Formats: C-alpha cells, structure tokens, sequence
C-alpha cells in the first residue's frame, strides 16, 4: 500500500487488514488524509495494483457474518448458501446435495 | 450392370428406365437383360475406360480440387459438375516420377483418352452413319415423317 | 414399438434408438405450416398424392413389419398403407382450416356454459407457471389420485391451495382432474370462494362438454356391445382412455371388448394383470411381473381384483379434461411424467416436526416460533419441509403429520402402458378390419405443467422423467431438457413432438397432428377453443 | 433455375438443398438437371387450355 | 444397505432404521459421506432395491405423529383417516362406519 | 450461485422499490428477472410479480413466432434452419451483455 | 456462472442453447421497445464496488 505497505493483515493507509472489523476499517479508511507516500517511502513490490485490501474487507465481513441481526443463537437469517435452500436426494442414497444452497446454518 | 452386382443395398434403386428428350417423358422397355449381352456391353465398357488412363491422367487428377474451386464461384463449371457427380464426391500429388521431362504426358494423355474413352457410345451402340438434311428448308422432321437424310455426320 | 424393460429410460431408450433415421430425414406430417392452394399445387406437397380419402390415412411405413415389435423397424422395402382417421380433427388443417375450425366452436359455444374470465385467469396461470412450487406434484403422487388419502390429507391440501392462492392468484392442482373433482366435493367447506368458483366452473365446464354429444347423437340399440354416443364422439368411445389413470377401471371395461386387441404391457409379461392394493409389505418398488395396481379405492376395506370401483362417468369426464381442455388452457406447453416412487415417499415422509412443550399451542407462524416445523430451525438438507418452504407453502405441524398414510398406500412405479383395438363395428367393414389403432396411456402419470428445469435445487429429473404418452402432450422444453438429450435434436425437437413410438404413433393414433396443432395454432378463446375442439373429436 | 449466369451459394449441400426445393414442382424447372452443352429441358404438359 | 446393512431397523449408512426418531434419521442420513460400500464388503441380499429404509422413515412418522402440533392431550389436529371426518348408519344400528373416514382421534 | 445466495437481500429490494414506485426493479438485466421468476415466486406481492412473469412470458411468445415461418429442413454449415432464417435464432450475434 | 460448485466447465458450456437466445430477444427486441433509444451499456469498476 501508500505509507506503510503490508496487505492483510496490516493497517497504516488503507486503514487496516483483514479482521479488521465493521469499525476501524471503515472508520479507519474514513480516518486517512489526501497524502501520498505517507510513512512510506516504497511502492507495493507488486505495485499497488494489489494493496492486500479488498480481501481483508471482504473477509472482515465473514468474521462480522457470526452476531449480527441475530445473537447467533436467536432467529437470524430469516429465509434460513441457501438464502432460501435447496433439496437432495429422495433419501434412499443418504448423502451429498443437490441443489446449489444444501443449507445456511442459521447462525 | 447394377442389377448384376446384384445390389447388398436395398430393392429399390434408382429410376435408369426413364429419359427425357426436350419435355416429353420416354419410358424405357425394362424387360429382360441376358447374361452374355450384358458381358460384353460391360466388358468393353470397363475394357476401354482402362486404356484411357495413362501416366499424365494423374497429372489430370491433381486438379480435383480445383475443379471444385470452380464449382462454386462460376455459374457454368457449377452446371458442369452434375448433382450426382463422383467427382464431387472423389474430393471428399504429381509424384515426381517424371521420365526425364520431355515426353510431354498431358498431350499424351488426351490423345489416349480421347480415342478410347472419347469414343465410347460408337462401340457400345452402332454409331451415326446418317444425319437429317432437309433441302427444302424445313428445320426439323416430325414424328412419323420421312427424314431426307445425307451421308455420315 | 414394443415396450421394454423399464418405463423410465423408455425415452431415453427411444432418442438413441431413433437418432439416425430420425434426425437425418424430414417428419412427413410437415404440411401445418401449408396452407391451401399450397397443398393443391403440383410442388412440394409432393405427398399430395397420398391424400385421398377423408376418413383414411395414406402414409409410407415399412413392408413385411408387424406393427407392435421391435425397438426400430428393420427397414426394407418401404410400403404403402392406410389407416383410418378416426375423429373428423384428424383431417389436416389446409383442408379444414383452423378458421374454419374455430368458426364452428363459436356455433356450438352459443347457448351454452362459459367458463368466466376470472376462472380462465386462474387456470392458465397454473400452466403458464414457472414458479409453481414442486410439493404440487409430490402431493398429487402422495395421494396416488386415491380418495382415501385425498381426505386423509384434505387439510393439509386446503392450506397448500389457499397459500398458493394468497401467493399468486392461481387454481393449485388442476393439472389432476380427481384431485379437482375431490377438491369440489369434499373441500367446498374450507376456501375462499374466489377460488373455490375456480374449481367449481372448471368442473362445471366438463360436463356442459360431455353432454353436447348427446345434442347431436340420435337414439338406437348398441352395436357391438357399444351405445349410440360411443359410436358417435370420441370420448364417449370406451376404447380410448384417457392419458393418465390411476386406476384399473378404465382397462376393466376396454380389456372387455369386440374391438380390444391386446393391451401391451411392458413388465415382466405382455399380457397385463391386477393388484388389489399396496403397502410397505406388499410394496417392490423396481418390478416387472406386467401388474397393475388397482387401488384407488376410498375404502379400505372394500377392495377389487375384477369389479371396477367407479361409474363410467367418471373415466369419461377425465377423457374430456385431459383431451379438451388443458389442450385448451396450456397451448400444448406441458408434458406427462411417470414417478420414482421409491425416491418420492423417500422425501415425503423425511421430516422434523418439533416435539411440543407441555401446555404448549400450536405454534401458527414460521417465522417467529422454533416449535413450528417451517421455521428456520427445523429446516433441514433433504427433508420433507424444506420442500414446503422452496416452495412458499404454509402448513403447520399435524397436517404434515397426517402424512403417515403414505405407509397403508402406495405405488410401486408408474406404467407405461400401449394399447389397441379396431375401428368400432358401426364402423368397420372388411377392408378396414385389420386396421389397429394403437393408443398408449401411463397409468399413474403425471402431467407437468410448466417446465421448470431452470432451477437447481431438484436434480434434474429425479421425482419424475418426461414419457410424452400423446403427441398432445409433448414438452418442446420438458423433451429438451431430460438430462441425456442428443444435441443434434435440439431444433428438431422444437417443431417435431418426440413421442416413443412404444407409447404409439401419430398415424396410427386415434388422435393425430393436425388437432394438436389446432390447440396451439387457434387465436380464438379458451371457452370457444374448448368446443371447437370439441367438436373435432366426433367419429368419421 | 433455367439458365446458368451466377455464381452459387459456396455451400454445395446448401446450393443444392435451395435448387431442388424451388426447382421442385415448377412448370419450367427442368426436368432433370442443366447439361452443360443441350437444351435447359421445360417439361411439357399433357394438355393445356 | 450400503457399508454395514441392516433394514429397519439398523443404521450405518442410511443413517437409522426402524425405531429411530425422524431426527438422527434426518440428521443421520444428512451427516453421512460420498462414498459406497463403507463399513461393508457386501450388498444386501435382496439387492440395494430394498434397503429397508423408507418403511423405517415412514413408520417413523407414525411414532412422531404421537406428539405434533399438539401437547397430545392439547387442540390438535385442528379440522379432528378424518382430516374432516364422515358420517355413519343414521343410528338403529349402532356399529360400522357409512363414511372413508369414521373418525380419527384428536390426540 | 450468488444470486439464490443473495435471494433474500433482493426480494427486499424488489419489494421495497415497488412499494416507494411502483415499478419492476431489475428489468434492464434478463439473466436476473429470469431468476427472479424462477426462484423468487414465492415472496413478492403478486401485482408485481406479475409484472416479471408477464415480462418473462412475452420473451418466449417472440422466440416462438420464429418457428412459425421457418420449414423444416437439414443444416447447412452446421446451422439449423432457424438460425439461417431468423437473427434472434442464429448464433453468430451474441447479445450485448454476456456473463 | 455455474450455479454448482463442484463441476465447473474448463471447455463444455453450462447453459443450453435457447438461454442466450432469449437474451438477444430480451435486450435487442424489448429493451429497445421499452427504453426508446434511452440506456447505454457500461463497464464495471469491481474492485470499486
């Protein structure tokens, strides 16, 4: 990254790194300033064509994925992959899935 | 022929009893065909087409596929080839071996090739020795008329 | 053809069987898209001069083959041979335009029943749609078209109907005319009368066609056993039955006939034979004895090996909603279907129904409580209401529970079953009596209204396989989309309908071409396409 | 599909499939396909009014 | 069945058998793996055409059919053979049924 | 794959959009719509539901006019004759937007 | 595209034929009729959305 590059996980530029969280990341990335090269004075060795971010961000969600909208243990998702599911075999075989979303553990 | 091979293939083969002249269906007489007739009819036909192949004839064959060229992008050479055309479906090459080069084989091989495969309706069948001339001038003769006929085309 | 081994590759057995000589040459019965002077003209109709008499079929099969054998024709020499034309439909539409054709629907429609435009918009919903929910079709199986588990499982239907209702405005389960004659019967109790009108009209409807054969049948004796309507229309003849039936009634009274060759079977024997009832004792799921089930019985304890449970009507009524009216309501869009028994009950009675607390209601809503089996926390891979969930179905807990019946009744498999008989004495002469029509009919089918093979939650063909019995029914995209296609019929399958010829042939039917292509082809109504496809199926 | 003038379609089972369908029950389309040297061939009727 | 046979009722492979709740059937026949022939080196008598499972899962039903929907003593089925029951000899006979379904017990 | 995953989010999207205006919401997409149709049948007020299956049936009344006024006849150059004939049919143009 | 992960395609395509199909009907005859003439396509910014 700009400043000082690390991708997931790191923090200093594109505020934070995978894990990061619904806050600090966005908060963070919301905290920068306009600056270019800040605490930096390299490039990303594959450039900043990939600045390790995105896939932190996206994996931040999957761990933010676990408590929200439901305890976890209280009825989340709704619909409850499988935003609303899929069927398998007749039984008479008993395992593997055939229908793209087999289930969404509803947690 | 075919009805000697004996075609193997199904029992029902294509029309040959049927012509037409100008319009005017002509259905053939389709009655007996007995062996020693059909041999020699067939054994001068298959003699024949033989010795009109020569040396320079592959010369002639390597030009198959561009016959084909033509098939295509001319309207006549199109009509040349016929549906049923082997030809066509031959498609679907000098070989060195040139004896010193001065024999000249494609000459060569007309000339093969037009004696005896050239002729071939004249020693199957008798041929013209009469052709129609009409003095006073009237250009055809009907059927059942007389023919003023002159010496051989 | 003959019939072979088992009823579910019997198409798939057909497609590859018929690959070559299909794909390659040209249907002969292409002259729909002619129109007259078109036919009349010396080109390209060049089957002109085969088309001589009104009451007969001239057509090119093979020479020495008796007809009902052999997976493909051992071609020879091709011969040249009739067949007679049995309803006056049967006559092709360059000769009896489907202007014409209509034109005398509207005559006959006047004074008569009229189905609303609201029962009409519901109906054709029905098969115009993709979205309807898959438990439809398992129910129907799971009621094995019985009267017994119909009002074992009646609750369980009104709330499958009436959800469906609220959902999209839609009858539910008219792709069954039992369940539709039960639905008006017993249910008239519980459902909105918007849609209990529905089923009421479409029922009504049937039989405002089923007696104008008698408008137009004088009186007289019965001939060869036969009334006067039989010899008259077609769907009073008792020779045909309809394409799909649950019972053993309808072979009862046609296994019984002057005119009845020889039912073929295929199962372990030819010759067909008889079941009483089934049960998970009783029950071999994969089996070949050539036997039928008979039970559709509502009485337990009334069972029948000979004597046929119903009146006459009844198979009557189903020759003239299968034949008449859903021609009418889909526009040849639809296709029947055998079961894979085996694999239904698999998934119909796999199921979590929460144990209830002590003191505890029925929980009503599945969104909120975890006691009722539709909530989130039930919802299990490969069970029962996961299914009633795909599809947006509301039931709770005992209704699913009363499913239990499924163990005292059941199907082992569907079968597939090919037909014949003569042209009827009244109309047979000596000419014309070794002339068979060979008709073939499923015996517990289903006909599957829309396709829906678009979706991957159900593999592709699992509960049931396409098996188009008539030329009526054939699924451009129900054919198309069985899992082994040939993709060299891709477009060829679009026009053409694909029926094995194991399950009988267009000429040799009693219902050929041209009235199917008069369903599809007609601009005028649903009630005025009812009658004047009505009136094409009266005999010659 | 009397004469020979133009240049046919370079799909022969494409050329030949349009030929004979139009060429099929045609008053003038030969009897019987172009030769090269002849005459096209109109078929003739057996009566006419 | 596959792997260790058994019909109803058993278990290794098509997870249950008879005498096994809807759950661990469901559960059960949900939680196995992909592959043919585990636990076993033989296939049923019969064949796999009967597996015995099926009769299993539907006479599961039956013994969960006990306590659904209702406490079993509480108000259900609701409509209460007889989803909405039939109707016998006018009475002057006093036994047998004239209906499909006589009764069904609301319990 | 992502859209049945998806479903949920947008089932709310379609709904709540038709509810401010009463319009079809991803109708300049007919890979979604298809879908739509398809999976979303359920849950969807049955007003604008049948906005998309009317939208989706009227697609396959013009795919069907095609073969109407086409014979039946062999390929040529491996295309069908409904392709040679019509635009739509023949694949040579694929449409504009292809995932 | 393939809505299952297990099989995917390195050379035979998922979908059948008439898929695309309706495709060029939905967006060359409809949309057209629909928008008249008002739309334009576009390009994504993934990694920005």
């Amino acid at each position: 990254m700009a400043a000082p590059q690390f991708h997931r996980p790191s923090t200093i530029t594109a505020d934070n790194v995978r894990a990061l969280g619904m806050r600090g990341l966005v908060l963070a990335t919301n905290n920068a300033q306009f600056i270019m090269d800040n605490s930096y004075p390299h490039p990303h060795g594959t450039q900043g064509a990939v600045r390790e971010f995105l896939r932190g961000q996206a994996a931040a969600l999957t761990d933010l994925g676990v408590t929200h909208a439901n305890n976890t243990f209280a009825p989340q998702p709704m619909f409850a992959a499988e935003w609303l599911r899929p069927s398998f075999g007749l039984k008479r075989t008993y395992s593997p899935f055939v229908v793209r979303d087999p289930k969404t553990p509803s947690t | 022929i075919r009805d000697l091979n004996p075609d193997r293939t199904p029992g029902e083969l294509p029309d040959l009893n049927v012509l037409y002249y100008n319009g005017a269906r002509l259905s053939l007489v389709a009655d007996v065909q007995q062996l020693a007739s059909v041999n020699t009819e067939l054994r001068s036909l298959v003699l024949n087409m033989v010795y009109s192949i020569t040396e320079g004839t592959t010369l002639i064959l390597t030009l198959i596929p561009r016959l084909l060229a033509l098939s295509a992008q001319d309207g006549y050479v199109n009509a040349l080839l016929q549906m049923q055309s082997v030809t066509r479906e031959a498609a679907q090459a000098p070989m060195l071996m040139q004896d010193g080069e001065r024999r000249l084989p494609l000459y060569e091989a007309l000339v093969a090739w037009l004696a005896h495969a050239g002729q071939l309706g004249d020693i199957l069948a008798l041929a013209p020795a009469v052709r129609v001339c009409t003095f006073d001038g009237a250009a055809v003769v009907q059927s059942g008329d007389m023919a003023p006929v002159i010496r051989y085309p | 053809a003959a019939p072979a081994g088992p009823g579910a590759d019997m198409q798939q057995r057909f497609l590859n069987a018929w690959r070559q000589r299909l794909a390659h040459g040209r249907v002969r019965w292409v002259a729909e898209c002619q129109m007259t002077a078109e036919q009349f003209m010396q080109p390209d109709n060049a089957n002109l001069a085969l088309e001589l008499h009104p009451a007969f079929d001239f057509f090119a099969g093979v020479a020495d083959v008796e007809l009902p054998g052999g997976e493909v024709p051992p071609a020879g020499p091709g011969a040249i041979q009739a067949t007679w034309r049995v309803v006056n439909g049967n006559l092709p539409l360059a000769l009896c335009p489907v202007a014409f054709r209509d034109a005398r629907g509207l005559e006959l429609g006047v004074g008569r029943h009229a189905m609303a435009p609201a029962t009409i918009a519901a109906v054709r919903g029905a098969f115009e749609d993709r979205s309807y929910p898959a438990v439809f079709y398992l129910l129907q199986a799971a009621i094995h078209g019985s009267e017994h588990v119909f009002c074992a499982l009646a609750r369980l239907v009104t709330q499958c109907i009436t959800s469906y209702w609220n959902n999209t405005r839609c009858a539910a389960f008219v792709n069954d005319y039992s369940l539709v004659s039960y639905i008006v019967t017993y249910l008239g109790g519980d459902l909105p009368e918007e849609c209990m009108a529905v089923y009421r009209d479409l029922v009504a409807h049937v039989e405002a066609l089923a007696q104008l054969v008698d408008d137009f049948t004088l009186p007289g004796p019965e001939l060869g056993g036969q009334a006067q309507a039989e010899l008259n229309h077609l769907m009073r003849d008792p020779a045909l039955l309809p394409p799909l039936v649950w019972d053993c009634d309808g072979l009862m009274r046609h296994a019984a006939l002057d005119r009845h060759r020889d039912c073929r079977i295929d199962a372990g024997g030819h010759e067909p034979v008889y079941a009483a009832a089934c049960n998970v004792a009783t029950a071999d799921f994969n089996r070949n004895d050539g036997r039928l089930l008979h039970n559709t019985q509502a009485r337990a304890a009334d069972a029948a090996d000979d004597r046929p449970h119903r009146p006459a009507d009844w198979t009557v009524h189903h020759k003239i909603y299968y034949y008449v009216l859903v021609p009418a309501f889909s526009r040849g869009r639809c296709c029947t279907a055998g079961v894979r028994f085996d694999r239904v009950y698999a998934t119909l009675q796999n199921m979590v129904v929460p144990e209830i607390a002590p003191g505890e209601e029925c929980p009503s809503d599945p969104v909120t409580d975890p006691a009722h089996p539709l909530h989130p926390a039930n919802l299990v891979a490969n069970t029962v209401n996961a299914m009633f969930h795909n599809g947006r179905v509301v039931v709770d807990g005992p209704a699913m529970l009363t499913l239990q019946v499924l163990a005292h009744n059941m199907a082992e498999r569907t079968t597939a079953l090919l037909c014949s008989a003569a042209p009827d004495a009244g109309a047979n002469t000596a000419s014309t009596a070794n002339m068979r029509i060979f008709d073939g009919a499923l015996h517990a089918g289903v006909l599957l209204m829309a396709p829906q093979h678009l979706d991957h939650t159900i593999q592709n063909g699992e509960y049931f396989y396409v098996l188009p019995v008539h030329a009526l029914f054939a699924g451009a995209d129900h054919v198309a989309n069985a899992p082994n296609f040939p993709p060299a019929l891709r477009d060829l399958a679009r026009h053409v309908p694909l029926v094995p010829p194991a399950l009988g042939a267009n000429y040799f039917s009693s219902i050929r071409q041209p009235v199917v292509q008069h369903a599809r082809e007609s601009a005028a109504g649903e009630n005025a396409l009812t009658y004047a496809l009505m009136a094409g199926y009266f005999k010659m | 599909y009397l004469g020979r003038g133009a240049p046919p379609l370079l799909d022969n089972a494409a050329a030949v499939y349009l030929r004979n369908a139009v060429v099929a029950g045609n008053r003038l389309g030969p009897a019987q396909p172009l030769p090269v040297f002849g005459c096209a061939q109109v078929p003739r009727r057996a009566g006419m009014d």
